């Protein structure tokens, strides 16, 4: 009854995404023609928050794909799970967006975000108890990143008391993979610091080294960090989905991690990532999987928590487990680590558990984190933006698209303002 | 006769209710399906054919937690326009469940129990169970105990609550919403027994030998204290204790209504059976500060008052002893102005052992409700807690953006601050 | 044709007036259903002393059982001897008191006192000679308390001249049952000083040492001490019920036992009692009777007679004795403990001797003593009364219900008016 | 002809009674049906049929003693009419049976009496048996006489009553009654016997060997006195004693008439075969402090007349060297103003043992009554003790709210000393 409405943009969100629909349609029983072919009564109790109901009884995902080019949206029809979402949700332009923000915010995306616009109205308007909104995108790239800052504002304005969840794929800090992924994620993170309640901030290096060094992929593929990606977005949902000894929707995560309207930029991590190597080694029980979620090298994001103290924390434990052990870790945790939590919060973590597991598992569990470490991140992109600022490179394209630096410059002190903000709290004492 | 009514609110509440309803089922004889195969009153409404619904109202702003309840085992035991519920949580915001989305259930659950009550011949009063950090435990509870005292002044009106444990917390915003409903109920409340789910952890683990207990422990351990006093409203017993016998033996001044509760032969099979858990043992262990199910060291403070309420084989005159030998203990400590500060219940109905639980079959059992100056530290704690947040205002805006001011924050925090003052007062000598 | 009303209140009152019941049936040979199956014609003789004759030869006791709550009735009724009362004489409201004496005496008491005493003038028109009425209840409840005084007020108001004697279970010294004790008994003597005639003091600590020590029981339950209650109850009216060679009805004892009108708080004892395993070891005589029952520790008050004067004392023995015996006894005893009797009453001692002992035994005597040692008992409540009225702990539930402290206030110097009393007595000197 | 009512008052009157008619009955030989199968004429009635009725009145303010009667062996001799019952006895208080109580059965007892008194051809006068320590005893008795002086001034009043014993009491408020009682019947009276229930315990332990005597034996005592009187009355004896004749010898002023009673040959049938009961021993005996039947000691005051009344095989000139034996001896005293202080009387009828009783077969009998001034200790006593509670005022309320003012108490005291005074006057050498 609690709806949430995906939203895909990009080929990074298209592609997360449709892995994302993979596992919740594992989770719940539903095959990919769309028919539900599952066991227990627990997957259609609450089919609802994700998928539509059609005639024939056939499950609809409550999706909206959106891209600036049709190659993406070709790769996910003809694939598996691809003739699941519905035909008039397929919203794509033909040009691109060029991993220009400008063209994705203000010229293309201008264009097309009336049909995505139309298309969420209708998405919205056939749910019974709206609960929030969910964008998959990537900050390095022009369609993702400009296209769902825009459709982000624009929701907000329509919707100002829903949630709006953005599982944000954040430029990696070694390599980058494009040459202008600082202006685009700048000028993200400048709207996304307004405009949304909570930001998975999500980076490709992290996700290589956690399927190198902890499932020991020999060639890990981006199906696999799509799987990483999705299985933390489902741990969330299914918080809210599936019957548990303490419930958490995304709300009460929202409450209990953002103490400050901006400070909503969180690290995701799984708790079991085993690799097969060690699967018949290592003993699955809430120590274990306490202990593997606070480890720095368990973070999908390339930040340090050691660096900086956590603002807050979350566990959704999935699985049947004992509230007692759970509380127990938790407070050793906390214990154990007094000085990598701010002094001013007692009790820094929140705890949610879920009594269906994810498939396959006995027991799992979500971390997220709201920790000043993150502002790191920021610093990094903030000091390559002005590197490219200041001698005003690859700057031509984005005024031609009709923006002004003077936009820039607003990005660049949002997000300094941003870090200040994390340092202050993070040096504040009781 | 003695008709009483239980709510349950929230998650926790809900949670409890279930124990609590299969423990009354089990004592009454009522199937899970509401036939039998007249002390099932007081709990109990008889529908004609011979089926008997609960007289209780089970309550929350999420449907989940009911929804497991109306396609759970006692489906078919409570009345479904009983079981209430909302679309959205509170999510752990007082506000939410006070103001926006309390407002919004607040009529139904209020004509629910005004039918209740009409079907009622003598109301006794209400037993609300909830969470003190929950957010419609919090919120939602008090909403309800401000219009049931606007409705039913006069009816009693008592609690369970999980205040919150010292350390263990699933909940950042707890100290908020705990602060601001104590605040809220505290002028609207006859008694509040107040438990603690760390404390009957370590009961658990101490005593049971169980090494990971779960919720389900702590509600069957929780539900047997509610067993014990609605068991004195039950059955027939040698000292009857009616609802307003707590509200009077155990509430000294109109603010000072927080017993802690506290159950003596908390033991597993194994171990029950080499010992001979006498009246006097069970009293002892009663005082024992390690047995509280509230993690408060008695010690630290002065009993104000004190409940017993045995159950099943127990003896007058063996009571009396045990309360004497207490008396005498010089580590238990009273208020120099309660010089009678027992009041005693015996009851001849022993406690019945779920099947599946950890507790082993007894004979006697006793249930301890004491008011103690003691719950002041931990009010205190719980209180510094608060300041810590309010002074950087962390997630104060949550707050203020669902119908509520931050002058409320700076009112609820004065009156526990005068809470605090009340508490140390009585506890000063009368010299 | 000397009819008595008996009136109980609460649950003390009406278990121990259903044991007083079962016990005055046994002695008149009355089935539990109402039929007379006895064997002597004396049982008959005086059957209207408790019974009222009806229809059929069946006798209903005239008894009002009354309480504010309807689980002492139900128990009462179902049980031996629950058919006996009359339907109609059981009057019960549906709150209860609380332990509180301001809602049994001013609200919760006073809408059912009219219906109470309706049924009361019901009862006494039906005698041809009113002797007078009892009241068994105890001080430290709240209906009991509060209730049976509004009674006894309301009847000696309606009833000026008739006997009203009171079996009241006063608070214990060591341990309390009731955290507002000291109020409700402090109230409750407060109007017992000034409505009544006789008022007979009973602790339960004092029968729980009867039972351990005297009687050897190991698990003595309340139906021993309401038992031994029953025993003292019969025993204080037998004279009134068979034939003796010297009677004494309840006006005779308070004639006897009353020398100032305030001064009518007696300490009851059983002489007979002995262990199961001793009655063969004893011999059952006046003399071991009175050396029995002139014993401290077989007073049913917690009060030790050593430490005042007896102001006054009668035995009212059942059996065939020797008046000779009697009498050298009591000259005796009187010239042993010259000490605690008070020297300006001569002969202190009251006798009356009846002809039909209780059943199962052939001597018994029922001792009941008005000494100056009573006052320690008032004094302990007294003392416990300031120690709470002092910072007026428990006081707005009182105040709350509809008194004043100045009501308090004037009940605390009542009592300690009584205790002067009752002191200057003790020292007065020929 | 010489017709003589007994008027018995209270539970100690109706108790003597039974006793003193059961002897009536065995001496006339009158079964107690009332059946035999004139000398019974003065204290019997023939009904024409054959029946005897006895001219006695039996009056209480209470039922039990009296329906004890009612229903007794005896239920078929006294008139149902001549056992008059009151509803509540005075309660120990003399105020109740002589103001409250007492003035709503005064009128049925005279009217009785009336009837009586009709029949009676020439009435000697009455006898009124009653208790000095009693409600109805002393206040009742007072009032009875009271109204008798008025309808039958001329005729003689003999009381028969139980004197407080110095010791031996079985109520608080004894000195009260008798005090008042004696205040009110000082000028209402002629002669007063009195009898302690002390003294005839020490003489049943010491002579018939009864170490546990109860009210029947000292009952059965008191019966022989009262026949040895009444038998002088009856049969025919060389000297004969009438009522006028008590009156005119053992009362020397209208306020000196207590006399006291004593029986000589008090004797267990096994001891009296060993003895040959002589006249000299009998009347030796009789002069004996240790047998007297009112604890006093005769020789601490004087004798100011005797009257010996003797019975069965008794020879004049044996009574008189006894007589001049006893007036030789000086352990013995007589006041200087009665040189000769003896009436003696002789009966031929010996006493008859009542069946089942004590008292053994003999042929000789002696009853004395005794004016002595040793009787005034006793009052002395009395007195005292009656200061002792008037100094407090106590029981006084209860006298006080039944008619009596204080006034009445202190003129009864002022009486009472006089009384005390005129004793001692008496008691004085003439010179
Ligand atoms: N003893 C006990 N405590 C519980 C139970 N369920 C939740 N809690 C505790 O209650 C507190 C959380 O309150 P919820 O039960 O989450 O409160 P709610 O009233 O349901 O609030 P929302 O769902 O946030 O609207 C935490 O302390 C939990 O540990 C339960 O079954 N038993
Ligand atoms: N000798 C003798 N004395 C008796 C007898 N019965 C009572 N007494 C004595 O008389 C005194 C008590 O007076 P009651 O006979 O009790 O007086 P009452 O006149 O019946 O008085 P109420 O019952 O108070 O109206 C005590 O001294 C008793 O010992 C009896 O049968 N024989
Ligand atoms: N984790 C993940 N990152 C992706 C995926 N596809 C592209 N990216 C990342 O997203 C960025 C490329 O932006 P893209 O999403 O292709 O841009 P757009 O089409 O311009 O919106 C780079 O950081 C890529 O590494 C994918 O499937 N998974
Ligand atoms: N002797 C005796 N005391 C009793 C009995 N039941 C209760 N009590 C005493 O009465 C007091 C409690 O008062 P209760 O009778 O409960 O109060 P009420 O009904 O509220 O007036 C305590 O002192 C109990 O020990 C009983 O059967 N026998
Ligand atoms: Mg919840
Ligand atoms: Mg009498």
């Amino acid at each position: 009854m609690r709806e949430i409405v995906h939203i895909q943009a990009g080929q990074c969100g298209n592609q997360i995404g449709a892995k994302f629909w993979e596992v919740i349609s594992d989770e719940h029983g539903i095959d990919p023609s769309g028919n539900y072919v599952g066991d227990s009564d627990l997957q259609l109790e609450r089919i609802s928050v994700y998928y539509n109901e059609a005639s024939s009884h056939k499950y609809v995902p409550r999706a909206i794909l959106v891209d600036l080019e049709p190659g993406t949206m070709d790769s996910v029809r003809s694939g598996a799970f691809g003739h699941l979402f519905r035909p008039d949700n397929f919203i794509f332009g033909q040009s691109g967006a060029g991993n220009n923000w400008a063209k994705g915010h203000y010229t293309e995306g201008a264009e097309l975000v009336d049909s995505v616009l139309d298309v969420v109205r209708k998405e919205c308007e056939n749910c019974d108890c709206l609960q929030g909104f969910q964008l998959t995108h990537s900050l390095g790239g022009g369609t993702g990143s400009g296209m769902g800052t825009l459709l982000i504002s624009k929701v907000r304005e329509e919707y100002p008391d829903r949630i709006m969840n953005t599982f944000s794929v954040v430029p990696s800090p070694k390599v980058s993979d494009t040459v202008v992924e600082p202006y685009n994620a700048t000028l993200s993170i400048h709207q996304l610091v307004e405009n949304t309640d909570e930001t998975y901030c999500i980076d490709n290096e992290a996700l290589y080294d956690i399927c190198f060094r902890t499932l020991k992929l020999a060639t890990p593929t981006y199906g696999d960090l799509n799987h990483l990606v999705s299985a933390t977005m489902s741990g969330v949902t299914t918080s809210l989905r599936f019957p548990g000894q303490l419930n958490a929707d995304l709300r009460k995560l929202a409450v209990n991690m953002v103490p400050f309207p901006r400070l909503h930029f969180f690290m995701p991590g799984f708790a079991p990532l085993t690799a097969r190597g060690s699967q018949q080694y290592r003993a699955l029980t809430v120590p274990e999987l306490t202990q593997q979620m606070f480890d720095a090298k368990n973070m999908m994001a390339a930040c340090d928590p050691r660096h900086g103290r956590y603002l807050t924390v979350a566990t959704v434990f999935r699985g049947r487990m004992s509230m007692k052990e759970v509380d127990e870790q938790m407070l050793a945790i906390q214990s154990k680590n007094s000085s990598y939590f701010v002094e001013w919060i007692p009790n820094n973590v929140k705890v949610a558990v879920c009594d269906i597991p994810p498939r396959g598992l006995k027991m799992s569990s979500t971390f997220i984190g709201n920790s000043t470490a993150i502002q790191e991140l920021f610093k990094r992109i903030s000091e390559q933006f002005t590197a490219m600022f200041r001698r005003k490179a690859f700057l031509h394209w984005y005024t031609g698209e009709g923006m002004d630096e003077m936009e820039f410059t607003e990005a660049e002190s949002n997000m300094n303002d941003l870090v200040s903000e994390y340092q202050q709290y993070q040096d504040a004492t009781a | 006769m003695r008709e009483c009514i239980s709510i349950h609110v929230g998650q926790a509440g809900v949670q409890i209710g279930n124990a609590c309803w299969e423990l009354y089922c089990l004592e009454h004889g009522i199937q899970p399906d509401g036939q039998m195969p007249d002390s099932f009153n007081t709990f109990f409404s008889e529908t004609g054919a011979g089926k008997h619904v609960p007289r209780a109202v089970f309550v929350d702003l999420e449907p989940t937690v009911i929804d497991e309840v109306r396609t759970g085992t006692y489906r078919q035991l409570f009345h479904p326009e009983q079981l209430i519920t909302g679309k959205e949580d509170a999510a752990n915001n007082y506000a939410r469940g006070h103001y926006t989305i309390g407002k919004e259930i607040i009529d139904l659950v209020l004509d629910r129990i005004r039918k209740l009550a009409d079907q009622c011949t003598g109301l006794q009063g209400f037993l609300v169970f909830h969470s003190f950090g929950g957010g419609t435990g919090s919120g939602f509870t008090s909403l309800l105990m401000e219009r049931l005292s606007v409705d039913y002044g006069k009816k009693s009106k008592l609690e369970f609550s999980i205040y919150p444990a010292p350390q263990v917390s699933t909940a950042v915003v707890e100290p908020y919403n705990s602060i601001l409903t104590t605040h809220t109920t505290l002028e609207h409340s006859d008694c509040a027994f107040m438990v603690d789910n760390e404390a009957i952890y370590d009961i658990c683990r101490r005593n049971l030998d169980i090494e990971r207990p779960t919720y389900t422990n702590l509600n069957r351990l929780i539900s047997q204290i509610v067993s014990s006093i609605t068991a004195s409203l039950r059955f027939d017993g040698a000292l009857n204790v009616d609802l307003t016998d707590f509200q009077t033996n155990l509430v000294p001044y109109p603010r000072i209504h927080f017993p802690l509760a506290t159950y003596a032969p908390v033991i597993s099979a194994e171990k029950a059976y080499h010992e001979q858990l006498s009246v006097a043992e069970i009293t002892n262990a009663c005082f024992e500060p390690a047995n509280q199910m509230v993690k408060c060291d008695p010690r630290h403070g002065k009993y104000m008052a004190c409940c017993l309420l045995y159950r099943g084989d127990v003896v007058p005159k063996d009571v009396n002893a045990a309360i004497a030998t207490i008396k005498t203990k010089r580590s238990i400590q009273f208020v120099d102005w309660c010089p009678t500060g027992f009041k005693v219940g015996i009851n001849y109905q022993p406690p019945t052992v779920v099947p599946g639980g950890d507790l082993a079959k007894v004979q006697r059992a006793v249930c301890m409700l004491s008011n103690t100056t003691a719950i002041a530290e931990a009010w205190a704690r719980l209180d510094h807690k608060f300041d810590l947040m309010y002074a950087k205002r962390a997630f104060v805006h949550w707050y203020v953006g669902e119908g509520m001011e931050e002058g409320e924050f700076s009112e609820a925090r004065e009156d526990m601050a005068a809470l605090e003052k009340d508490y140390e007062e009585v506890g000063v000598d009368s010299v």
